[PDB]
């Protein structure tokens, strides 16, 4: 559903850091509200719509 | 209120600009003050104040990190030692002979995989040998 | 990258699934153990 729910999930390979630009895309893609924070701890942080947090 | 809760695992300062953030989503007279002893301080509306201590405990229980003593009854800990620097934190005695860890429960799990993987014993090779001569 | 025991003689690896197939190929490829050459020879001396 439209539901705003945060999820954290790993990426263990490579700093997620990388991912910045093309995953603030999917947050320019549809609409506001996220967020997605990369812990230096490496695991990944995302809040908003399920769908686009999917 | 003001509410008082830790964060071990990375300074706190790390979250100011984010939780500053919940300090403009909504109202202030919040503070959240970051002390390089390493707690953390949150002041303002029990709601806000909430959140804000659910974002740091969300770097508080999100890396966890410490260490681990596990008994390595074979393989020489100061091998287990060399064999594991090639990867690339780990600590192990030879009074003991036990891999001592610092880092994740993930490394706790993949490192009680390892605590495993080298401890096997070599089977006995015959290096040496007594011959008996029958003529000679 | 590359790891081994000899202790246990014994390749480790640290990298991919792809280091895992080629590298388990690379496991098998040289395993492999020469026949003996008959490096030393004892000779029996018919008359000197």
């Amino acid at each position: 559903g439209d539901e705003v729910i945060t999820q954290v999930v790993a990426v263990k390979n490579v700093s997620v850091r990388e991912l910045s630009p093309l995953l603030r895309q999917l947050i320019d893609n549809a609409g506001a509200g996220n967020v997605v924070h990369y812990d230096p701890a490496n695991i990944i942080l995302i809040t908003g719509r399920a769908a686009v947090v999917n | 209120i003001t509410q008082v809760v830790a964060v071990k695992n990375v300074s706190v300062r790390e979250l100011s600009p984010l939780l500053r953030q919940l300090i403009d989503n909504a109202g202030a007279g919040n503070v959240v003050h970051y002390d390089p002893a390493n707690i953390i301080l949150i002041t303002g509306r029990a709601a806000v104040v909430n959140r804000l201590a659910e974002i740091i405990r969300r770097v508080d229980q999100a890396g966890d990190k410490e260490i681990e003593v596990v008994e390595l009854n074979n393989a020489s800990a100061a091998e287990m030692v060399r064999i594991v620097e090639a990867l690339n934190k780990f600590v192990a005695d030879e009074r003991t002979n036990s891999i001592l860890i610092s880092g994740d429960p993930k490394v706790r799990e993949r490192l009680k995989r390892l605590i495993k993987q080298l401890d096997v014993e070599m089977a006995a090779k015959g290096n040496n040998r007594v011959v008996y001569l029958k003529y000679a």
